């Protein structure tokens, strides 16, 4: 029935952290920065982003509008027909990219703390630089579930796979709005790969540096990308026992295929 | 000529049965239709006849073989053939009656049940829920066996409706989501027969409302939160997109794409 009809929802952006995009002090002069800072239970509407059918995310009437098309200036509110028009536009990717197209320059935020000004830098898929549309502020705890039926856990600065037990040493993760994949028992860790090299053993290191080996997306395929490096999550030679999780090129076999069970 | 995709419960494997999902959901969709990395199944305005169902035949220990007929547009079961005979679900408008004429020509008798081939009906004649009513490879047989000796008149109503919730959950709503084609996957692995959980029945009914909210959304964002359950049966809303990549298989055509 008719060409599709896209509407314009009103939503938060979560992001980097499980932080929310907000306007800083709850004031709009033109200028005034955006920042991260912890998502808001209420109707504040600093905090709250109309997604427009133009490309424009508005905030309270004014435009999420970027500073300059260079890597590092930091993105402000502002009245949508004073800002250069073109500065104003963004795209949503389904792998949480948020681009200004003009520039290539991706909505980042290059700190974790509560209070940082956004900025616009160079894209490299980082954890810095996914974002979520969606009115929850709450990451998503899932079980994941992989070759064998045997579930994905973790063991403190290790991660392997091993029979599902419904309350063993948390098998339990929480996927984060910045695409980040945590450990349910310590969220300030994050599923961690420190190379972009075809067999890199992925481990569980601090979300400190929040970088481009954290960030991971659940393909409709079944694997779970690396969308920095385009490797997927291997569990090593179809072997559970050499208990070592790899970044391998996508081949698809049952070695390469997770389930989310919720 | 329609393609016929066949499965066996007798040697049946966590293999066998992730192929026959995977080339049920290949005869489905034309892979054209993309959106948000989910697949949309044919429009069926204008649509031929001869592209409009695929067959999927079943057999089970017993030898006994039965083949459902599926609608490509929406997945649907509209009927079966089993022996010299085809059943087939009260159609609920003129032009699907047409269209079932086709199926099943071979047949010397064809018979069109009273009642539409929805889960509600089904369940009432069942005279049991979704949720009583256990899933895996051994229900599987038995549905076939059920199903088969309906021809020769050995299997009463309530049976029969029993084992249509049966193969419908297990054919096409495995192939419309990769969350309930695993939830199968493992009562198979462990060989397990227990009834679906508050997760599946959700997923289940909320599949036409998440095609629309997807294909008709604004960059991957809902315009309103569509609610569903966990294994424990505590509710969760969902806004975005990303987060049914991995759990959708196939999206009911909506509306084109702009
Ligand atoms: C997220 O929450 C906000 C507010 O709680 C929702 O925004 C309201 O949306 C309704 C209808 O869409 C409007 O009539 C209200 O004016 C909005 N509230 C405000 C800010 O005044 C928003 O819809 C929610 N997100 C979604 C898509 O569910
Ligand atoms: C993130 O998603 C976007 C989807 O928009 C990807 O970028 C586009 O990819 C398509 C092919 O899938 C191309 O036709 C476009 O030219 C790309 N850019 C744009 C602006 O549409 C992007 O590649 C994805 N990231 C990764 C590495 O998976
Ligand atoms: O920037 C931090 C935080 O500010 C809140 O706004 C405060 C503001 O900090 C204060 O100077 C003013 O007097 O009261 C405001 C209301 O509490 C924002 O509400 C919040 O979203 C953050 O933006
Ligand atoms: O090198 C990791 C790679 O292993 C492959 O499995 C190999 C394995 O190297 C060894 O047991 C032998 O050579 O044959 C196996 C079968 O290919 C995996 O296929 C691949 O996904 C990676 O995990």
């Amino acid at each position: 029935a008719d060409v599709c009809m896209d509407p314009e929802p009103i939503v938060r952006i979560v992001g980097r952290n499980g932080l929310c995009v907000d306007v800083r002090d709850g004031r709009f002069h033109n200028g005034n920065a955006i920042q991260l800072w912890p998502c808001k239970s209420n109707t504040d509407a600093n905090q709250l982003w109309t997604l427009k059918r133009d490309n424009t995310i508005r905030s309270n009437g004014k435009c999420l509008t970027t500073y300059g098309y260079s890597p590092g200036v930091y993105v402000m509110i502002y009245d949508c027909n004073t800002a250069a028009t073109d500065a104003t536009r963004w795209q949503i990717w389904d792998n949480g990219t948020i681009i200004n197209p003009r520039s290539s320059l991706v909505l980042a935020a290059t700190s974790g703390n509560s209070g940082t000004t956004l900025t616009v830098q160079t894209n490299i898929y980082a954890v810095s630089q996914g974002w979520l549309p969606t009115n929850n502020t709450q990451p998503f705890v899932t079980t994941i579930v992989g070759l064998y039926g045997l579930c994905l856990q973790a063991n403190s600065g290790q991660v392997w796979i091993e029979d599902c037990s419904s309350e063993k040493a948390e098998q339990q993760w929480a996927l984060y709005a910045d695409g980040s994949i945590r450990p349910q028992q310590n969220r300030d860790n994050c599923l961690t790969s420190d190379s972009n090299i075809r067999e890199t053993v992925v481990k569980i290191l601090s979300c400190g540096p929040a970088s481009s080996g954290q960030r991971w997306m659940f393909k409709n395929d079944g694997t779970i990308l690396n969308l920095y490096s385009g490797l997927v999550l291997d569990v090593r030679a179809s072997d559970p026992s050499l208990k070592q999780i790899i970044l391998y090129p996508l081949h698809g076999d049952p070695n390469q295929i997770w389930l989310p069970l919720f | 000529q329609y393609p016929i995709i066949n499965f066996t419960t007798a040697g049946a494997t966590v293999q066998s049965y992730t192929n026959f999902i995977r080339a049920v959901r290949g005869r489905l969709t034309t892979g054209a239709d993309v959106r948000h990395e989910i697949p949309v199944l044919p429009n069926r305005v204008g649509l031929p006849i001869n592209q409009r169902f695929i067959l999927v035949e079943l057999s089970n220990h017993a030898e006994l073989s039965v083949t459902l007929a599926l609608d490509v547009t929406n997945a649907y079961v509209v009927g079966y053939r089993a022996g010299n005979s085809a059943y087939f679900f009260h159609p609920d408008n003129q032009e699907d009656a047409e269209a079932i004429t086709h199926l099943f020509t071979d047949v010397q008798n064809r018979y069109t049940f009273a009642f539409g081939g929805n889960y509600d009906r089904l369940e009432q004649l069942a005279g049991n829920l979704r949720e009583n009513i256990e899933l895996g490879n051994g229900p599987l047989e038995e549905a076939i066996s059920a199903l088969y000796y309906y021809s020769t008149g050995g299997t009463q109503l309530p049976t029969l409706a029993r084992s249509f919730i049966i193969c419908i959950q297990m054919i096409s709503e495995a192939a419309r989501f990769q969350y309930i084609e695993g939830e199968m996957r493992t009562r198979i692995r462990y060989n397990r027969r227990s009834a679906p959980d508050p997760s599946v029945i959700t997923l289940e009914n909320s599949w036409g409302r998440l095609s629309t909210a997807i294909q008709e959304s604004n960059q991957g964002a809902f315009a309103s939160p569509i609610q569903l359950q966990r294994r424990n049966g505590s509710k969760f809303s969902v806004y975005d997109v990303s987060i049914l990549i991995p759990i959708i298989a196939l999206m009911v055509y909506r509306c084109a794409p702009p």
